[PDB]
RNA sequence: GACGAUCAGAUACCGUCGUAGUUCCGACCAUAAACGAUGCCGACCGGCGAUGCGGCGGCGUUAUUCCCAUGACCCGCCGGGCAGCUUCCGGGAAACCAAAGUCUUUGGGUUCCGGGGGGAGUAUGGUUGCAAAGCUGAAACUUAAAGGAAUUGACGGAAGGG
RNA sequence: CGUAUGUUCAA
C-alpha cells in the first residue's frame, strides 16, 4: 500500500531504521505520515482539541471553513500537534492528524528532586510562545499531577508528563495559540542544555550514508 | 522603570497606597461616597413601598414592557 | 540522563553543536552533520575514515558555519596550520 | 567571528584602537629631541605641546600649538625618546 | 552612572553566551567579580580566565564553554535566611537538579549548596544554570 | 483575436519534438500528417495546430526554441565539448601582475621562481564612482 | 498606524524648518516636506523653437531656458498628478523615477 | 463631535457659570 | 592539504590561478570573508591569499569524496558563467548537476517531479544561487560555495574565496574541485597531470562561439 | 465685519475690501499632534555605504609661483553626532523596532505616570493671572463594549490599465 | 463650478 516517495520513507519500509529517535537524533524532516504509523502505530491516541470555523468576505457573502485542532500522542514522550483548515469538517480532521502525526517531537522527562524510578516530570521550567500566549512549564513533586487548564492538560498527558506545576499568561481563549503555546514549550524539553547532556558528544553514522548503498540499489529503482 | 533599592520600602508603599484608588473596585469599597450614595445603605436587602406601578422599555435589540414598581 | 542507579532513562541523547555546543533539537532542520574525509599520509587520496563536525541551525544562518568548519579542520588537522 | 582571541590582538589592531579602547591603555603621545638650526643644544618638546615652546638663550620657536600634534617650526629637526 | 560592576560583567557575560562568542571581555573587574567566576568555574559552566592588570580596575577575558543558559544578576542584594533559602531556590532555578544561587556570607563567597552546608545565610549576590 | 489556445499550443511543439523530420513548411502537407500520427478530434482543431506547427517550423529552422530537436541538439554537445583550443588561455609567455600580489606570491615561495611581469601599480586609488542620484 | 519611517518629511536632528507656501495653492507647508520641483525647459516650445531660429537676427543664437523651482504641498502634488499612492514596499524606494 | 469644539463648548459654558456666580456673590 | 607535501601546491596551479584572475575578488569585502583575503591593491581590488584559496579547495574535495554515492552530491549554477562549468564536473565526478534555472520546491517538494534529496549541495555563487542555499536550509543539507570577497555566507559550509565572476575563474575553480576530487578518489594519477583540460570548463559567450567557429571554418578551407 | 458669488439655505469653501492682530520695545500668559505620540544616566549585543565636527596616517592631482606648511580632492583609522540600507541578534498583538533587544531563563540605578468606556478634566475647594485662563481635581449616575494592529470583501465625487 | 438624505429589528 505505502510506496514511500523520501529516502527516509524508503529506509523505514525496508526496516532499515528503528525507532524514531534515530529519526530524531540527525533532526531529519519527516514527510510521510507512515513513517509515524510505522513506528508508533498502535499507541498513538488522538483527540480532537476545537473544530474553529473562519469566515473570509466575498461578494456573494460569507465563505465558511473549518479549522481543526488535533493532539496526537502515545501517553510515552511522544507528542504532536496539527492544524488543517478545509471546507469539510471531516476533510479537516484527517488533513489534522496527518500534520499531527508529522508534528511528533520527542518529550524529556526528568526528575523533581529525587532520580528514584521513571522520570515523572518535566527536566527544567520551560516557557512556551505563541502569540501572546506563554504557557511555562514547571517540575512537581512525584504524585502532584498536572495542575492545567483542559487544553495544556491533554498535551502533557499525551506527551506522558505525569507531574508538572503551569502558568500560563495572554489570551488562553485563544486555543490554537495556548495549545501551540503548550507544545512549543514541550518541544523544547530537548533543546535544553541540562548538565547532563554537557559530556562530548560521539558522533554515529547517519542513516543516509550507513544505508547509502541499499538506498542505490532500490530508491533508484524505486 | 520602578525603584528596586534596599531602601525604598516607604517610597513602595506610599506608590502602591496611593495607585490603589485607580480600580474602581478599591474606591467604590474605601471612599464611602458609594456606600452613603447606595440606596440599601450597604445591606443586602431592603423593604419598601410600592409607589406605582411603572412599565420600562426593553433596550434594543429587544422589545417588550419590562414590569416594575416605584418604591 | 540517569537515575540514581545509573540506568540511562533518556529517550535519546541529541547531539551538541561542534562549535556552539548549543544542543541540535529534533526540528532544526538547518542544521548538518557533514563528514570531512581523511587521507592517506603519502598516497593523498581516501583511506576510508572521516572526521565528522555537526553545525546547528543558528550557527549556519548566522554565517558563521564556515569559520566553524575550517576552525575545526584546523584542530583536527585537516587544514595546515599555516593557512 | 565567534572565536577571537581577545588576549593577544595584532599590534595592529591595538594601533587602530582608541587609546582608552585598548586591552591596556597607552597614550598616542611622546616626547622628541627637537634641534633648531642654531646653537647647539637640545629640547625635549611634548608631541602634543600646548605651549609655545621657545628655545631659552637662542630665542627662537619651536613648536606651535594646534588641535593635535604641536607643528614643529621649519628648519627643526626632531627625533622621538624613548622610555 | 556604573551602580553594580557585577550586573554589568553578568550582562556582557549572558550576551556573549548567547552569541555563540568564545571569549568574552569584562571590564572593570572586582574582587567580587573574580570570586563569582570562581563558582562558576569550580561547576565548569565556565572556562579559564585571566584576569588583567591595567593599574585601573582592571579588566578580565572569560572562555566561554557553551554551557551556561543565563548567569543573572540579583539587585539588591537582599539578606537571605537558610529558612528562606528554599524559597529563593524556587524562584531563581529552572530545577533542584542543577543550577546554583551565588550568596555572599560571613564564611565567604559561595553558592547555595555549601551556604547549607556550612548553615551559613548571606546576601544574595546572583544565580547561573 | 488569433491567439492559440494551450490545448492547440501543447500538441503543435509535441509533434515537432516526436515527428519533426517528416514535417516541413507546407500546412497543406503538415495538415496530413496530423491526421495519421495524432487523433484530433475535430477537423477545425487540427487545421489550428497545424497552422502553429507550421509556424513553428519556420522559426525552429531558424534557430533553436522551448521545443527539442535532436539536430539542434547535437550541436549544442559538439560546441559544449568539441571546442577545446589547442593552446589553452591559461598558457601564456608572460602573465602580469602588481607589486602588491607579487610580494604576495613570495609569501607563497613563488615570486621569483615564475616567469611574470610586473607593472607600475595604479596611482590615485581613483576606483570609486561619483555619489550622487541616478 | 505610522506609515513612513520619516513621517513623511525631511526633517531628522532639528525642531522646526521654517514654512513655504505652495505654488498653487499658497499653502503653508515646511521647506523638508513641500514636495520639490526645479523646472528647466527653454523659453520657447519645441514647436516654436524652428520659427524662432530663421526670425532671429543672429546666426547662432541659443535660446535662453527658464528656470523655476516649484513647491507643492501634499495635496497639490497629489492632485496635480506630481506624485502617486504607492505600494507598502513601493513607498520605501527613493529613487527619482528614470528620465 | 470635534474634540476641540467639545472643549470650546464648554469653555463658553465655563465662562456663563462664572459670571452666573460673579452676580450672586 | 593537511601540511602535506604531497598536496601542497604547485607552480603549475600557480600559474593557472595567475591566468585566470582567480586571485582578484571584488572591490566589496564581506566581514566573514576577511579572513580570506591578503591585501587591498591601489585600485580597490582586494586580492584573494591562493594558500587560503588551495586550503578551501581541498577541505571541499575531502567533503566530497566522503560522500559514498556520487549522485548524491549536487552542483548547481544559476549564471550561464558556470554552467558548463558544473556540467562537466558533474560528467567527471558523477555529480547530479542543476544548470540554469533552479525551480523552487526541489529540495522540499517531496510530490515534485524533480524532487531530489542530496546530501551535499555544491554552488557558484551564494547572491546568484541564493534559492538552493536558502532550502537547503529546510532538509538539512551541507553547503559548499565559490565566493567572492563580496560573497554573502548564510548557510554555506565550505566558502572557497575566488573570483567567481570572471569565466575563466569559474571554470577553473570547478576543474581544480574535480581534478582534486577525483586524485583522492584514486580515478586519476596525482604525479601525471590531468587529461581533461582546463578551458573545457569554460563558458564561451555566443559571439565567441561565431567568432572562432568561422575562423576555424576559414582555417580548414584555407 | 462688510460686500459680491455659489447654494434649497451658505452665518462657508471662491472673490473684492478690511478691524484686531501680523512688526519693534517693555511687562504678562505657560499652553501645542510642545511628537521620535518612544524619560534620563550606564553597560552589552550583527554587518554595510555614507554624512557632519575634531584628530591621526597614507600614492597621487591642484593652488599656494620654486621649497615650506597650509588649503581643494583621493584612500583609510579613531572619537562624539544627525540619519540611512540590510539581517531568522532578539523582541513584539502585529504594524514594526539594532532598539521598542539583552523579560516566566522574569532584578544596573532612578523620576514621572496608566488600571474598561463614559460622566469629565466636568463640579467643588485651594492657588496663580489684568483677563483669557493655567495648575491641582471629585462624586452621583450610566454602560458591554470603547479601543489597537492586521486580514478579506464592499465602497470611494483616489490613482493606473482595459 | 455645482446637491444633501436614506425609520426599528432581523441571515
Ligand atoms: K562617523
Ligand atoms: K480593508
Ligand atoms: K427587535
Ligand atoms: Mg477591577
Ligand atoms: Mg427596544
Ligand atoms: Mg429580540
Ligand atoms: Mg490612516
Ligand atoms: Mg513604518
Ligand atoms: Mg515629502
Ligand atoms: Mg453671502
Ligand atoms: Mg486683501
Ligand atoms: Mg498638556
Ligand atoms: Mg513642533
Ligand atoms: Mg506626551
Ligand atoms: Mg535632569
Ligand atoms: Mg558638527
Ligand atoms: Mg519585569
Ligand atoms: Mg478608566
Ligand atoms: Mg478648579
Ligand atoms: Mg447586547
Ligand atoms: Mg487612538
Ligand atoms: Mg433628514
Ligand atoms: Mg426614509
Ligand atoms: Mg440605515
Ligand atoms: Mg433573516
Ligand atoms: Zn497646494
Amino acid at each position: 500500500e505505502w510506496m514511500p516517495v523520501t529516502k527516509l520513507g524508503r529506509l523505514v519500509k525496508d526496516m532499515k531504521i528503528k525507532s524514531l529517535e534515530e529519526i530524531y537524533l540527525f533532526s531529519l524532516p519527516i514527510k510521510e505520515s507512515e513513517i509515524i504509523d510505522f513506528f508508533l502505530g498502535a499507541s498513538l491516541k488522538d483527540e480532537v482539541l476545537k473544530i474553529m470555523p473562519v469566515q473570509k468576505q466575498t461578494r456573494a457573502g460569507q465563505r465558511t471553513r473549518f479549522k481543526a485542532f488535533v493532539a496526537i500522542g502515545d501517553y510515552n514522550g511522544h507528542v504532536g500537534l496539527g492544524v488543517k483548515c478545509s471546507k469539510e469538517v471531516a476533510t479537516a480532521i484527517r488533513g489534522a492528524i496527518i500534520l499531527a502525526k508529522l508534528s511528533i517531537v520527542p518529550v524529556r522527562r526528568g526528575y523533581w528532586g529525587n532520580k528514584i524510578g521513571k522520570p515523572h516530570t518535566v527536566p527544567c521550567k520551560v516557557t512556551g510562545r505563541c502569540g501572546s500566549v506563554l504557557v511555562r512549564l514547571i517540575p512537581a513533586p512525584r504524585g502532584t499531577g498536572i495542575v492545567s487548564a483542559p487544553v495544556p492538560k491533554k498535551l502533557l498527558m499525551m506527551a506522558g508528563i505525569d507531574d508538572c506545576y503551569t502558568s500560563a499568561r495572554g489570551c488562553t481563549a485563544t486555543l490554537g495559540n495556548f495549545a501551540k503555546a503548550t507544545f512549543d514549550a514541550i518541544s523544547k524539553t530537548y533543546s535544553y542544555l541540562t548538565p547532563d547532556l554537557w559530556k562530548e558528544t560521539v558522533f554515529t553514522k547517519s542513516p543516509y550514508q550507513e544505508f547509502t548503498d541499499h538506498l542505490v540499489k532500490t530508491h533508484t529503482r524505486v | 522603570g520602578k525603584c528596586r533599592g534596599l531602601r525604598t520600602a516607604r517610597k513602595l508603599r506610599s506608590h502602591r497606597r496611593d495607585q490603589k484608588w485607580h480600580d474602581k473596585q478599591y474606591k467604590k469599597a474605601h471612599l464611602g461616597t458609594a456606600l452613603k450614595a447606595n440606596p440599601f445603605g450597604g445591606a443586602s436587602h431592603a423593604k419598601g413601598i410600592v409607589l406605582e406601578k411603572v412599565g420600562v422599555e426593553a433596550k434594543q435589540p429587544n422589545s417588550a414592557i419590562r414590569k416594575c414598581v416605584r418604591v | 540522563m540517569q537515575n540514581d542507579a545509573g540506568e540511562f532513562v533518556d529517550l535519546y541523547v541529541p547531539r551538541k553543536c561542534s562549535a556552539s555546543n548549543r544542543i541540535i533539537g529534533a526540528k532544526d532542520h538547518a542544521s548538518i552533520q557533514m563528514n570531512v574525509a581523511e587521507v592517506d599520509k603519502v598516497t593523498g587520496r581516501f583511506n576510508g575514515q572521516f572526521k565528522t563536525y555537526a553545525i546547528c541551525g543558528a550557527i549556519r544562518r548566522m554565517g558563521e558555519s564556515d569559520d566553524s568548519i575550517l576552525r575545526l579542520a584546523k584542530a583536527d588537522g585537516i587544514v595546515s596550520k599555516n593557512f | 567571528p565567534l572565536a577571537k582571541d581577545l588576549l593577544h590582538p595584532s599590534p595592529e589592531e591595538e594601533k587602530r584602537k582608541h587609546k582608552k579602547k585598548r586591552l591596556v591603555q597607552s597614550p598616542n603621545s611622546y616626547f622628541m629631541d627637537v634641534k633648531c638650526p642654531g646653537c647647539y643644544k637640545i629640547t625635549t618638546v611634548f608631541s602634543h605641546a600646548q605651549t609655545v615652546v621657545l628655545c631659552v638663550g637662542c630665542s627662537t620657536v619651536l613648536c606651535q600649538p594646534t588641535g593635535g600634534k604641536a607643528r614643529l617650526t621649519e628648519g627643526c629637526s626632531f627625533r622621538r625618546k624613548q622610555h | 552612572v556604573r551602580m553594580n560592576v557585577l550586573a554589568d560583567a553578568l550582562k556582557s557575560i549572558n550576551n556573549a553566551e548567547k552569541r555563540g562568542k568564545r571569549q568574552v571581555l569584562i571590564r572593570p573587574c572586582s574582587k567580587v567579580i573574580v570570586r563569582f567566576l570562581t563558582v562558576m568555574m569550580k561547576h565548569g559552566y565556565i572556562g579559564e580566565f585571566e584576569i588583567i592588570d591595567d593599574h585601573r580596575a582592571g579588566k578580565i577575558v572569560v572562555n566561554l564553554t557553551g554551557r551556561l543558559n543565563k548567569c543573572g544578576v540579583i539587585s539588591p542584594r537582599f539578606d537571605v535566611q537558610l529558612k528562606d533559602l528554599e524559597k529563593w531556590q524556587n524562584n531563581l532555578l529552572p530545577s533542584r537538579q542543577f543550577g546554583f544561587i551565588v550568596l555572599t556570607t560571613s564564611a565567604g563567597i559561595m553558592d547555595h549548596e555549601e551556604a547549607r552546608r556550612k548553615h551559613t545565610g548571606g546576601k544574595i549576590l546572583g544565580f547561573f544554570f | 483575436g488569433r491567439v492559440r489556445t494551450k490545448t492547440v499550443k501543447k500538441a503543435a511543439r509535441v509533434i515537432i519534438e516526436k515527428y519533426y523530420t517528416r514535417l516541413g513548411n507546407d500546412f497543406h502537407t503538415n495538415k496530413r500528417v496530423c491526421e495519421e500520427i495524432a487523433i484530433i478530434p475535430s477537423k477545425k482543431l487540427r487545421n489550428k495546430i497545424a497552422g502553429y506547427v507550421t509556424h513553428l517550423m519556420k522559426r525552429i529552422q531558424r534557430g533553436p526554441v522551448r521545443g527539442i530537436s535532436i539536430k539542434l541538439q547535437e550541436e549544442e554537445r559538439e560546441r559544449r565539448d568539441n571546442y577545446v583550443p589547442e593552446v589553452s588561455a591559461l598558457d601564456q609567455e608572460i602573465i602580469e601582475v602588481d607589486p602588491d600580489t607579487k610580494e604576495m606570491l613570495k609569501l607563497l615561495d613563488f615570486g621569483s621562481l615564475s616567469n611574470l611581469q610586473v607593472t607600475q601599480p595604479t596611482v590615485g586609488m581613483n576606483f570609486k564612482t561619483p555619489r550622487g542620484p541616478v | 498606524t505610522k506609515k513612513r519611517r520619516n513621517n513623511g518629511r525631511a526633517k531628522k536632528g532639528r525642531g522646526h524648518v521654517q514654512p513655504i507656501r505652495c505654488t498653487n495653492c499658497a499653502r503653508c507647508v515646511p521647506k523638508d516636506k513641500a514636495i520639490k520641483k526645479f523646472v528647466i525647459r527653454n523659453i520657447v516650445e519645441a514647436a516654436a523653437v524652428r520659427d524662432i531660429s530663421e526670425a532671429s537676427v543672429f546666426d547662432a543664437y541659443v535660446l535662453p531656458k527658464l528656470y523655476v523651482k516649484l513647491h507643492y504641498c501634499v495635496s497639490c502634488a497629489i492632485h496635480s498628478k506630481v506624485v502617486r499612492n504607492r505600494s507598502r514596499e513601493a513607498r520605501k524606494d527613493r529613487t527619482p523615477p528614470p528620465r | 463631535m470635534r474634540a476641540k469644539w467639545r472643549k470650546k463648548r464648554m469653555r463658553r459654558l465655563k465662562r456663563k457659570r462664572r459670571k452666573m456666580r460673579q452676580r450672586s456673590k | 592539504s593537511g601540511a602535506l607535501d604531497v598536496l601542497q601546491m604547485k607552480e603549475e596551479d600557480v600559474l593557472k590561478f595567475l591566468a585566470a584572475g582567480t586571485h582578484l575578488g571584488g572591490t566589496n569585502l564581506d566581514f566573514q570573508m576577511e579572513q580570506y583575503i591578503y591585501k587591498r591593491k591601489s585600485d580597490g581590488i582586494y586580492i584573494i591569499n591562493l594558500k587560503r584559496t588551495w586550503e578551501k579547495l581541498l577541505l571541499a574535495a575531502r567533503a566530497i569524496v566522503a560522500i559514498e554515492n556520487p549522485a548524491d552530491v549536487s552542483v548547481i549554477s544559476s549564471r550561464n558563467t558556470g554552467q558548463r562549468a558544473v556540467l562537466k564536473f558533474a560528467a567527471a565526478t558523477g555529480a547530479t548537476p542543476i544548470a540554469g534555472r533552479f525551480t523552487p520546491g526541489t529540495f522540499t517538494n517531496q510530490i515534485q517531479a524533480a524532487f531530489r534529496e542530496p546530501r551535499l549541495l555544491v554552488v557558484t555563487d551564494p547572491r546568484a544561487d541564493h534559492q538552493p542555499l536558502t532550502e537547503a536550509s529546510y532538509v538539512n543539507l551541507p553547503t559548499i560555495a565559490l565566493c567572492n570577497t563580496d560573497s554573502p555566507l548564510r548557510y554555506v559550509d565550505i566558502a572557497i574565496p575566488c573570483n567567481n565572476k570572471g569565466a575563466h575563474s569559474v571554470g577553473l575553480m570547478w576543474w581544480m574541485l574535480a581534478r582534486e576530487v577525483l586524485r583522492m578518489r584514486g580515478t586519476i594519477s596525482r604525479e601525471h597531470p590531468w587529461e581533461v583540460m582546463p578551458d573545457l570548463y569554460f563558458y564561451r559567450d555566443p559571439e565567441e562561439i561565431e567568432k572562432e567557429e568561422q575562423a576555424a571554418a576559414e582555417k580548414a578551407v584555407t
